[PDB]
């Protein structure tokens, strides 16, 4: 499995892999799930093993993910052999991990009072600026809550 | 400039780089900091 | 009351995830206080113009 | 074995780990030596760590540094991290060298408290004050002179510090004791007596 996007930020953009899965000889029905930093597939998918060792990237449905946080991924494929459906645990085949780092965003916060200096029994109004990195994601709306 | 291998195990004497102010000599003679004790003690030579 | 040092925090959430980490610590402001009175004094050169 | 810091091996099968470039550092191992990141310098060849050169000075170029010297005569460096962009205006940065300007001024790269000029002292009764004349002077002239109205130059703020890294995460649990095997056999029955 490779990223196409690449340069992954985190939340911002969107964070696209696309695999390959190849097989010697004797193909057959595989199944394959992917694993995010948590949670795997429920229904597991469903390959389909056309070509042959030779040619090794197969056509692989290309799942993207949002993930959140700067920590790393260590995105899994996992292929289970038999079904899955039947609540009959699969044979681990590939796995094939691979993990790539991210770049979280940091949030800036400045005060400012008014009155500049708090008079006993004197209302005072504290106003924040809050900065975010980078650029908003285009189209994207956020409603902070304080 | 000069090159420094990485970890080789030498027996005794041989020596990568000795430390402030000392040049290393590829002798046999027995050699305490700079200044020699025994001389054609080590059979091959090696670093001082 | 008034007094010398004031030490607010502010916490903010998008949806669920917070801005500030727990792990790190809430923001801190001093503002002042006392309520001073500023003194201004004025020099010119040259007085006509 | 992995090639020991300060070396590196981009090929399949070499015996021997070539040294790293100099102005470049090297963990345990690698395929290719990773050159000094941002504000820092090696300043030798086959370097395991490039050092983090200290307030006052700036490194020779970005990213790829030599050797990291001191700020110019009516300069000076507020943050260790100081490095020298190589491109417009020679050897100043966002981190690095500024120039003190007009109140302040050092004349002696040592440290990052540009010093207000000293005010001069006319006799024993008179008191001058002291400017310069071009951003960062190292001599101070005495105010009053060469029209003090001129200076229009831009005035920044600083950002805030970089926050405290976060503290270390709990270790794993240590694996549970082993649990209790199967009791033993019983002892056979006896046999039929005859």
């Amino acid at each position: 499995l490779a990223k196409t996007t690449a340069d992954p930020v985190t939340t911002d953009d969107t964070i696209a892999f696309s695999a390959g899965a190849k097989h010697l000889s004797s193909t057959s029905q595989v199944w394959w799930t992917i694993d995010y930093g948590a949670g795997e597939s429920s229904p597991r998918t469903a390959l389909t093993m056309t070509n042959v060792g030779a040619a090794a990237p197969n056509a692989i449905a290309s799942l993207s993910n949002q993930y959140t946080s700067g920590g790393t991924k260590l995105a899994t494929l996992r292929i289970y052999d038999r079904d899955g459906v039947g609540a009959n645990t699969g044979l681990l085949l590939a796995s094939t991990t691979v993990t790539f780092t991210v770049t979280p965003v940091l949030y800036a916060l400045e005060s400012a009072v008014e009155p500049f200096s708090p008079i006993a029994t004197v209302a005072a109004k504290w106003s924040f600026r809050i900065q975010r990195s980078k650029a908003t994601p285009a189209g994207v709306t956020e409603s902070i809550k304080c | 400039p000069t090159n420094v291998p990485q970890r080789v195990p030498l027996p005794k004497g041989f020596r990568t780089t000795c430390f402030d102010g000392y040049e290393l000599i590829f002798s046999n003679d027995n050699y305490t900091n700079g200044v020699r004790v025994a001389v054609d003690a080590y059979p091959y030579p090696v670093g001082q | 009351a008034a007094a010398a040092s004031l030490q607010g925090k502010l916490q903010c959430f998008i949806g669920s995830t917070p801005l500030w980490d727990p792990y790190y610590p809430t923001p801190v402001f001093q503002v002042l206080a006392a309520a001073p009175t500023y003194t201004l004094s004025a020099s010119v050169t040259p007085a006509v113009v | 074995k992995p090639c020991q810091p300060g070396r590196y091996q981009n090929s399949i099968g070499q015996r021997v780990c070539k040294p790293c470039d100099m102005g470049t550092y090297s963990r345990y191992g690698g395929e290719l030596c990773t050159k000094c990141p941002a504000g820092t310098v090696a300043s030798k060849t086959g370097s395991s760590q490039c050092t983090p050169c200290a307030a006052g000075f700036y490194a020779n170029a970005p990213d790829s540094a030599t050797s990291c010297r001191a700020c110019p005569r009516g300069y000076y460096g507020p943050y260790s991290g100081a490095y020298a962009d190589n491109l417009g205006d020679e050897f100043e940065g966002p981190r690095g060298c500024y120039k003190c300007p007009y109140d302040f001024f050092a004349d002696r790269p040592g440290v990052r408290q540009c010093t207000a000029c000293p005010p001069l002292d006319l006799g024993g009764g008179n008191l001058v004050e002291q400017c310069t004349e071009d951003l960062g002077s190292q001599r101070c002239k005495p105010c009053s002179l060469l029209s003090k109205p001129k200076t229009a130059r831009t005035e920044q703020s600083p950002p805030p510090p970089s926050p405290s890294p976060p503290p270390p995460p709990p270790p794993s649990p240590r694996p549970p004791s082993p649990n209790p095997p199967s009791p033993r056999p019983p002892s056979p029955a006896p046999p039929s007596p005859n």
